[PDB]
């Protein structure tokens, strides 16, 4: 009934000027001068006039102490501090207002400054402690800001029936499947909304995203959970060990023999598969392969399959130097092709069936296959290969077995026998397998950082860096020419070296290097790039991947992959796309390609195609190379 | 004089809580020069023309003014810990609140306490929170004194 009673009382009816001139007759005459002060103040916010609202924000102050005595004066000077600008006050002031229905308006003012001061958890804890306002939408933000997805699914989907918040609720729960993994999801949830194709497409253009590297490949304490403790305990970690050690096929050992430096010929060459040229010509590609030097054997080999179209193993070798550089699909192309035009090669076929399960595809058939050729045989000499076949399923006691066997010792068998002995946690045997591995091999990169990491295995983060520092310290390399075979060498090496801090006196040491001479060999450039892309200088390494390119021949799937994932380190989106399409065109089904093509894809705003890669995806699967992060301006 | 600092103390818990509020009316810039363990908060302003503005000596920071031709240069030595925000926008009539770590606004605020946090590092998403409910708020019905019915 009162002047500021009756204009508050018109005031929520969303009539504006009568009230407002209310409040100027109740100051007036001197009624409630603080609040009418600052209810006038918000009436005059409403229509465009910033003016008469700081100079009656300002007038508020002057009346304050009048009514100093009364039970909402923290509610009166917090909302005098929220319309000045200061913020830090109004919020250590608020907590002090424990009215009936003004402390629930209290709580949400509070949350409002937490999250614009970037505390999350606390405005997090002030909305949950609040039963009058729903607040599901802005609590599922603030629960994808902190990086609790769990709940901010609940959360989201639960603000998502609001007609208010549907489309913000359901691009946030979009991006956050994204993030997730849970693709499948995602289109099942994309496709319940709109019926239209255009519509669906404006959801995925309500924030826009940035492609960018995965913190968890810098983070030194999981890389050594996984280095000095899980060495062998992984799929593919396994399957390149076995393709590093694996021997090399020839006709008669003795020829090849004469034709190969290394002091180690009679392990890593075998001829159990059941013309002098041919043998000559075989024996020098494989002289070649194994003294660092991977690519040109490759390529002879892929030059001299095409006069000979018809030998077991020719199509083995091949198969065997794709496999060594990361290049599986033509692995599985050429084992299977081996393995046909001889069923007595059983090396072959089971080279060819871990080739087949790294990539996506059935090969029961093949198994079936190898199982009847197995149990249909005059003789058996060979088990290693009946003992391997067990490794594409996820068991691992049918091997055991194989531990107690009367056995020439070669480099392939001693790391079977450590793979078989440390996945039945027999972590006492590996030792010594390790050892004698080592023993085999003097000079191998491979086989010292296997002992080194078996030796100091049970320590701390400090004791094996500094460990390992000295370790090489002392150990000198010849770093122009021995980073030239299989790719999981240098990649053991580089993530040895971030382990123990070391990698940039080496990149110091490798550019000193290239800068002493000019034009040189292919594997100082990988290994640099490499170390570039793992020190965070993504620059550098761009410009590597580009040259290697364009100079040498880099066309293959490991070292496109490479190249994009620094492009889209130095911020060049556009780049990365070509380079993930022409990577993507020789393996297919490539999991961690898709994904961040998907991305690119969402990022350049071309939603027709970003869709098409989604829907090609698991509904589990985190990406441990990609991640994407909102981009705010 | 376009320039303007205000300068709030008071207690939390048993503490010290200062608050630095600096406008301008056109758009200058402020950063957080670390050098070694020493943060040196260091505030560029256009200025137009100035007069001699004395320096004057804080319980939790220190001032210094720096005036060339038609620039100045603001030094805030804390001795205890400080932090830096954009508190530019204008929160009581927005619903998307935006980030506070900007570089360049037209309104800064400083926070001085000793009691305070390290900043965490959390692997989200750095969402824009809608607030949709209390925009303008106002006081509700009250009495010929303040206090509710």
């Amino acid at each position: 009934l009162s002047n500021y009673n009756l204009g508050v009382s018109q005031m929520n009816e969303n009539k504006f000027q009568e009230a407002f001139e209310s409040f100027k007759k109740a100051i007036a005459n001197g009624e409630n001068q603080s609040v009418a002060a600052i209810n006038a103040a918000v009436c005059a916010l409403k229509l465009n006039d910033k003016e008469k609202f700081r100079y009656y924000i300002d007038l508020a102050q002057v009346y304050l102490p009048k009514e100093g005595k009364s039970k909402l004066y923290d509610y009166y000077l917090s909302l005098i501090n929220y319309y000045k600008g200061y913020y830090p006050e109004a919020l250590q002031m608020l907590q002090r207002t424990d009215m009936e229905p003004y402390s629930d308006v209290a709580k949400y003012l509070s949350a409002k400054i937490y999250a614009k001061m970037d505390f999350d958890s606390k405005a997090i804890q002030q909305l949950n402690s609040q039963g009058n306002f729903e607040s599901s939408l802005s609590l599922g933000l603030l629960y994808a800001r902190i990086g609790e997805y769990a709940k901010a699914k609940v959360a989201l989907s639960t603000a998502m029936k609001i007609e208010r918040d549907f489309n913000q609720s359901l691009a946030a729960l979009t991006l956050v499947d994204i993030k997730t993994g849970n693709y499948q999801d995602m289109l099942a949830r994309l496709q319940n909304s709109y019926d239209n194709d255009k519509d669906r497409y404006k959801i995925l253009d309500a924030y826009k995203i940035q492609v960018r590297l995965n913190k968890d490949l810098f983070n030194i304490a999981v890389a050594q959970n996984s280095f000095s403790k899980d060495l062998l305990k992984k799929q593919k970690d396994q399957f390149d060990l076995l393709f590093y050690f694996a021997p090399y096929q020839v006709f008669d050992s003795k020829q090849a023999a004469l034709y190969i430096k290394k002091a180690n010929v009679t392990d890593f060459v075998d001829d159990s598969a059941d013309l002098s040229s041919t043998n000559v010509k075989i024996a020098n590609i494989i002289n070649y392969a194994l003294n660092q030097k991977l690519r040109l054997a490759n390529q002879e080999f892929q030059k001299l399959i095409k006069d000979y179209p018809e030998h077991s193993i020719l199509h083995y070798n091949l198969a065997l130097t794709y496999a060594q550089m990361q290049n599986y699909e033509l692995a599985y192309k050429h084992f299977s092709s081996s393995y046909h035009l001889n069923p007595k090669n059983y090396l072959a076929g089971a080279f060819a069936m871990f080739c087949a399960k790294l990539i996506d595809i059935d090969t029961t058939k093949l198994y079936n296959e190898i199982l009847d050729n197995i149990a249909a045989d005059s003789n058996f000499k060979a088990n290693m290969q009946k003992s391997m076949l067990f490794l594409v399923n996820n068991n691992y006691i049918s091997m055991l077995p194989y531990l107690d066997e009367t056995k020439k010792d070669t480099p392939l068998s001693l790391i079977f026998e450590a793979i078989v002995a440390k996945n039945n946690n027999l972590n006492n045997q590996v030792d010594v397998k390790i050892a004698k591995l080592r023993s085999e091999l003097p000079e191998d990169i491979l086989a010292n950082i296997l002992y080194f990491n078996s030796l100091n295995s049970n320590l701390n983060i400090k004791e094996y860096a500094q460990n390992a520092q000295i370790h090489f310290k002392n150990l000198k390399l010849d770093y122009r020419s021995v980073f030239g075979g299989p790719n999981i060498a240098r990649e053991f090496y580089v993530n040895l070296m971030h382990i123990a801090g070391l990698l940039n006196l080496e990149r110091q040491k490798i550019k000193e290097l290239i800068n002493v001479s000019g034009a040189k060999d292919e594997g100082i450039l990988q290994t640099l790039a490499y170390l570039d892309i793992f020190a965070q200088q993504y620059e550098e390494a761009y410009a590597l991947y580009n040259s290697l390119i364009d100079d040498y021949g880099a066309k293959d799937t490991k070292t496109l992959f490479l190249a994009a994932v620094a492009a889209i380190g130095a911020n060049n989106p556009n780049s990365a796309i070509a380079l993930l399409q022409l990577s993507k065109l020789t393996d297919k089904n490539n999991k961690e390609s898709k994904a961040a093509l998907g991305m690119l894809y969402q990022e350049v705003k071309n939603y027709e195609a970003a869709i098409s890669q989604y829907k090609t995806l698991p509904n589990n699967f985190k990406s441990e190379f990609f991640t994407f992060d909102i981009n705010n301006n | 004089m376009a320039f303007e600092l205000v300068l709030n103390t008071g207690r939390e818990n048993n503490q010290a809580f200062a608050v630095l509020h600096a406008s301008n009316d056109l758009e200058f810039t402020c950063q957080k020069f670390i050098t070694e363990a020493k943060v040196h908060f260091e505030c560029d302003i256009v200025g137009m023309v100035d007069n001699k503005l004395k320096d004057q000596s804080f319980s939790a920071f220190d001032l210094k003014f720096i005036q060339e031709a038609q620039k100045i240069k603001m030094i805030i030595l804390p001795k205890i810990q400080a932090r830096m925000f954009d508190t530019s926008q204008n929160i009581y009539i927005d619903k998307e609140l935006s980030s506070s770590s900007s570089h360049k606004s037209k309104a800064f605020t400083f926070i001085f306490t000793p009691e305070l946090a390290p900043i965490k590092d959390y692997d989200g998403l750095d969402f824009n929170i809608n607030f949709p409910h209390e925009s303008l708020p106002y006081v509700g019905a009250l009495d010929l004194n303040s206090d509710p019915v």
